[PDB]
């Protein structure tokens, strides 16, 4: 009655719960900044001095 | 040695002098002279500077 596996199987669920945090989580903030310098280097090419 | 601007404005007060035809002729046409080398000099430069930006701007190797 003492077998270990029912407590096992929940820390195998309660660590993919972790692994979705850090992915989304990452993923987001990687997002962020490849949007943050498009803007810099759309102005960028606003300015150029060939006209 | 003097500005790409500075020579605008040496340029601009030859053409605003001579226009006005008010000079020896041995004195006007000595500094048209003068003229066509600032115009010379000056549209060179802007050679350099236009094709510079081409290759900048290119995706060159």
């Amino acid at each position: 009655q003492q077998h270990p596996q029912l407590r096992l199987a929940r820390q195998q669920t309660m660590l993919e719960r972790l692994q979705k945090r850090m992915s989304f989580a990452l993923e987001n903030q990687l997002k962020r900044t490849g949007q943050q310098q498009q803007r810099l280097t759309q102005r960028l090419n606003q300015q150029n001095p060939q006209p | 040695p003097a500005s790409f601007e500075k020579a605008l404005s040496e340029l601009e007060q030859i053409v605003t002098r001579l226009e006005s035809g008010d000079l020896p002729l041995e004195e006007a046409l000595n500094e048209f002279e003068r003229g066509v080398q600032l115009a010379r000099q000056g549209q060179a430069k802007l050679q350099q500077a236009e094709q510079r930006v081409q290759i900048l701007l290119s995706d060159n190797e």
